[PDB]
């Protein structure tokens, strides 16, 4: 009766482009992007992972430092990983043959180190890298690490308002060649924002542990994307505990019994959901061999033997 | 057994209140109600979030009661829900049971307001005003009771309430200005009826003004003047008016813009 | 008078009296904050020397030919300017008195 | 013994004759300002 | 020899006044922040903690929900919570008695619209609840929640680039009354400023688990502060397993390897930290009883029986 | 005891890689420094960054690599080494063996570049620009090699260097054009003596063009005959050069900047 | 010639043959791109036939009498139109032949 | 048979007289253009 609690709906949804896999802090995004991507590299042409979130973990989920630009996973031949870069575009090397325009130089060494530390650059540069893709289509499906549920409903959200932004700029272009720029940015602005509403484009992915904190935090991710419109129908639960009969022990059990509890209130609460579990291993889950597996219950539904 | 998962959720939000965990039956109650919205029970949705708010309120869980009030604030934006008497009670007896100085009441008051007919002067029915106004006398907050009033349609507890307003706080020599106040204050309001009725209740029922038209003090004698030429419509009249009194005008400068605003409303002077 | 003849004649007599009176009121005193808190004005209605000394300079421009350092440091408040203190006290219940 | 004495032979030693003068009816102005306007407030401010 | 691995020199040091706990996501920056806000509690007059992170869980911490002005915390006499609101400030009920200045209607309608979802609020909102308390004082110390390393240190940097933007905007001050807001904010600005890089009134307290992902994490947080000259002399390690000899269990064991690597690897490169070691619970750490509980083995150095 | 977590991590360190955990050993590595930085052991920390860059680099870990260089050039900048040659040897090292078209490399280069003599000019010495430009033509990267030569200071390499440039690419009616383009450049540098070099090689070496200074191409007479004015500094024997051989400046329009440039640097005309 | 006295006397011959040889040369032909990458300039050095028409009608501002959407359809790129496709890829194998 | 042939007997059933000409010749000019100033770069742009 209830939806399987695995991602197949996911891989076997091809016509999907744009994953994020967001939650509570420390939850496992980044451990389950990964797994995420490399069952996607399986059967998608080609994969691409973006860790959003500027404390940057696919380095170390994978084992293998990324670069701010698309590089082969090892170990994988249509697998991509990258780190997003806050910082502008470098300054390109000036030929000095004539005096430099110091308004342009000053513009934009300004536009390098003032935004490059303001707050809320992280999020517009993922915007920009997300830009960028739409330019390019050179990947199959990217697959974002994003930030905790509040920076990741900021960036969902600054679509939105950019595009609202830019079409009362233009109802206000009537009342300085800059016109032609932002016409050539407006469509591709009202394409990211479009893709993004599509759920036959994305899907959001949310990631959770089952205790309480995790759990509302999951319920309050939800409610912010439904407002966002944003298409989201599975769950994660990560690092479940599962305890041996055999020889068991208070903190084991004990776990188990509160992951229980939250465990039924997420199934009653997320009906309609694909709810897979993930369960907690005693292995650190780092480098391609071990993500691999542990996405291969991510895919499988786990059960305990 | 889709269903059954909301069923579950409610009997389990009942035994916690049961239990008296307090917040986490909030989160059931915001979970609940996201989940009913979600079915368009708009209706349950607003009642369930209701009676949470006033179970929260009895067991002194300010902030928990504040937040499902916003959500029953939410309910009624979000379904359209024409607004009735018996809604607009509801939220004023809300507004009445947070704590006065929390500043969720601004946002509770400014959204409700807000949200009765939220298309034209935040006026929705000038009987929220007056509820509003009503409890906030009860609770002594003068300037916000006086400034509901004043956007209200209820002119005889506001006359009262400025009578005790005056009493309690203004000087010796401010009463006939307290009303005076009121009264140009309704009429910038367009609310003519209002401002007869609370100056004639003011007049008659404050201890230190004599009973009669013909009041002794120059301000009344103007303002009932004033208020019979709005009757008349007449702009020379207001004008005479306007001139002979000045000395009385005078005695708050703003009187003048407000008059301004008198000529130009029931008079027909060019701004 | 000419503006009678707009109005309503029951209405002159009263107008006259009302002017009369006009003429001979006091001035308003400052209002009651309760009063003002009515209206949207940011209107409202030197407890220490050295900076009470210090503004009237200002508005007045006097040049201290010493030092207005020294003029503070002259006092540092002793009980001879506490004096002047409890004079502020017995003035501010004066007026107190004589609004009740 | 009032503010104006102490004031005024204070100001003796470090202000000229007419910048004294003006300084010293400067403050008498502005002190009979402030207990014009005086409200209930600066009570409670004094008070403190 | 080592530093005592407590938080005894944070409850010591009384000048302190602004406490910052950030790390890895989901490490427990909630929990070990109520826990030192509730120690504190005992010893300063008075303490506030407030979530600048907008995935708020003080409330779920304490069991007791929290509105965006200080409130006192159930069971306490002068500790209080609030969560940061990134909403900017309510709009007054206009008079109406005269047709509104319809310039500023809009100027604050966009100001309460536009930059209240922009990506950079949160931190900005936070720093403007910093610049109110810098104004106000009303409490003796405050605890910040952050958010994950990246957005903290975002919120970290921004009082430096904010002051030497000021200073800037000064120096061209001389090339429309706005100036005098400008020399009043200018105090503030340095204020604040000042006592972040002060070791002397504020510190960061850096929480970790015992993995490779929040290890190097918080190797990243800590030259980063370093970087911003803020003050750090102390980690917590939380969510450690200790086993229990008698009746042994695989996860448990194997858990206790991995995070018995990578607390020798921290403790061999965080010499001159006070390394405070936090064991796992086998109930949830929520509610003013079990935080209570909790803080007290936060400042007694716990030792398994 | 203090210093001995120091000691442990880095024999942690060979372990790991000798177990081949090159990430973990990259993170290691950074960790290393910073605890060398911390304790001002800059030539300590930079030559462990270096060994690092140059290990991960032999084992194909070309984003690890990349990340240390850039610590080593972080280590540079933050102690305030001098410039000397055996460092410009080792950043030209280290950039050879980044991959060509990562952009590790334009981060890298414009720092280092940055950072040899980095108040004047992007200077640093011109060795190193010519180590680049080498390293560049080496893996044939003539457009940023050609850049770097006229940065640099060599102009009989870069003389070679444009002979297989305009060989390999340059089209047939090109030939002296190539090399009157980089004298051109060369004098917008201010640097004569490299102009003259590498104008003396290009027309010795080039196969196309018959030796003797009296060359057939007018373009090459031209630039002989700048040359020899600018090495007077004669204005009027400028400006009789310019005007007569008008018709050969007209092939590329932009050579009128650089003469403007040209006067204005070697015979004293106003900008 | 004037300019010849500015300039050594030695100098004098071999300008007149440039100047001579000057005015015969034909002008310069467009550049390779790998030369063009050496200034900083943008300058550079329509397959399909429905935008070339297009394009010509534009700098032409040519009114299409019957529509330009029939004009496309006009075409479609049937054989007859892939005539015309070879014809260019012969032209520009000549024009390579002219620059080997 | 050749391009003019082509686009001047397409163009006579849609243009006037005078714009087709016009047509036709802007386009012969474009193309003598495009040939003149055609590089390796459009050689490779063609071939794919
Ligand atoms: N199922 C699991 N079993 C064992 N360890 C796990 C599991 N999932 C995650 N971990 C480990 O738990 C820690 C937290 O997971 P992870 O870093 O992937 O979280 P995250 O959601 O990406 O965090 P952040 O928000 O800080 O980026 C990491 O050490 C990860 O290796
Ligand atoms: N020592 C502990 N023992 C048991 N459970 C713990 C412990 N520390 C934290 N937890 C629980 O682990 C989950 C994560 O902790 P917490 O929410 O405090 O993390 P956080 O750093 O504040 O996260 P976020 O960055 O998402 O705000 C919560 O359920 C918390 O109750
Ligand atoms: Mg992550
Ligand atoms: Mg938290
Ligand atoms: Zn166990």
């Amino acid at each position: 009766e209830p939806l399987e609690p695995t991602l197949k709906n996911i891989i076997e949804q091809k016509s999907l482009k744009w994953i994020f896999v967001g939650g509570k802090g420390g939850v496992g995004k980044t451990t389950c992007s990964c797994s995420l991507a490399v069952q996607l590299a399986a059967v998608r042409e080609s994969v691409l992972i973006i860790s959003t979130n500027p404390a940057h973990n696919i380095s170390d989920a994978f084992d293998q430092k990324f670069s701010k630009v698309p590089t082969k996973v090892k170990g994988y031949d249509n697998l991509f990983a990258m780190e997003i870069d806050p910082s502008l575009g470098v300054a390109e090397l000036p030929d000095e043959f004539f005096e430099e325009d110091n308004m342009l130089s000053m513009g934009k060494k300004m536009m390098q180190e003032a935004m490059s530390a303001f707050p809320g650059i992280d999020e517009a540069m993922s915007y920009a890298e997300v830009m960028r893709l739409v330019k390019g289509m050179n990947f199959s499906v990217v697959v974002f690490d994003t930030a905790p549920t509040g920076h990741t409903l900021r960036l969902l959200n600054f679509p939105t308002i950019v595009e609202r932004g830019l079409g009362r700029l233009m109802q206000i272009k009537n009342q300085d060649q800059l016109a032609s720029k932002l016409e050539e940015t407006l469509p591709v602005i009202r394409s990211v924002s479009e893709q993004f509403k599509d759920p036959e484009q994305t899907t959001f992915i949310c990631v959770c542990i089952a205790e309480f904190l995790s759990l509302y935090e999951t319920e309050r991710l939800i409610q912010e994307l439904a407002k966002c419109r944003i298409d989201t129908h599975n769950i994660i639960v990560n690092q479940l505990v599962f305890p041996d009969n055999e020889r068991p022990c208070k903190m084991c059990e004990a776990r188990h019994k509160i992951q229980s509890k939250y465990l039924d209130q997420m199934e009653d609460l997320y009906e309609d959901f694909h709810i897979v579990k993930l369960p907690l291993l005693p292995h650190e889950v780092r480098g391609a061999d071990k993500v691999n597996t542990f996405s291969k219950q991510l895919l499988e539904p786990y059960s305990p033997p | 057994r889709n269903r059954g998962g909301v069923q579950r959720v409610e009997g389990k939000l009942r035994a916690s209140v049961e239990k008296g965990d307090y917040y986490e039956a909030h989160q059931m109650y915001r979970t609940l109600f996201f989940r009913y919205m979600s079915q368009s029970k708009h209706t349950e949705a607003r009642e369930l979030m209701y009676s949470g708010a006033l179970l929260f309120f009895s067991h002194g869980q300010q902030n928990s009661a504040a937040d499902l009030s916003m959500l029953v604030l939410e309910s009624l934006e979000k379904a359209e829900v024409e607004v009735a008497d018996e809604l607009l009670e509801n939220l004023a007896k809300v507004f009445s049971l947070m704590d006065p100085n929390s500043p969720e009441r601004v946002t509770f008051v400014s959204r409700a307001l807000k949200w009765s007919s939220g298309g034209s002067g935040k006026l929705g029915h000038p009987r929220l005003h007056q509820l509003l106004a009503l409890t906030l006398w009860k609770e002594q907050n003068y300037c916000e009771s006086r400034y509901h009033f004043l956007h209200s349609a209820d002119g005889e507890g506001c006359a009262n309430m400025l009578v005790e307003y005056s009493t309690s706080r203004g000087f010796r020599s401010e009463v006939d200005m307290f009303v005076a106040q009121a009264v140009l204050q309704f009429l910038c309001l367009k609310n003519k009826s209002s401002a007869s009725v609370v100056f004639t209740t003011y007049t008659q029922k404050h201890p230190s003004i004599e009973d009669g038209p013909p009041f002794v003090e120059p301000l009344l004698n103007f303002i009932w003047f004033l208020l019979l030429a709005v009757d008349g419509g007449k702009l020379t009249v207001f004008t005479v008016l306007c001139e002979q009194y000045q000395p009385s005008l005078r005695r708050d400068p703003m009187y003048n813009e407000y008059l301004d605003r008198i000529g130009q409303l029931f008079f027909g002077v060019p701004p | 008078e000419p503006w009678a003849a707009a109005v309503p004649p029951e209405w002159v007599p009263i107008i006259q009296q009302d002017i009369q009176s006009q003429r001979k009121v006091k001035p308003q005193p400052p209002l009651s904050d309760a009063y003002l808190s009515g209206m949207p004005a940011k209107r409202r209605k030197q407890l220490l020397l050295s900076e009470a000394v210090s503004r009237a300079a200002k508005a007045a421009g006097a040049r201290p030919l010493t030092s207005p350092e020294s003029l503070s440091r002259d006092l540092e408040a002793p009980e001879v300017q506490e004096s002047y203190r409890q004079q502020l006290r017995s003035d501010i219940q004066k007026r107190l008195q004589e609004d009740p | 013994p009032q503010v104006w004495q102490l004031i005024s032979k204070v100001l003796a030693r470090h202000f000229s004759a007419a910048d004294a003068s003006r300084v010293l009816e400067q403050l008498q102005r502005d002190y009979e300002r402030s207990l014009s306007r005086l409200t209930l407030d600066d009570i409670e401010r004094l008070a403190s």
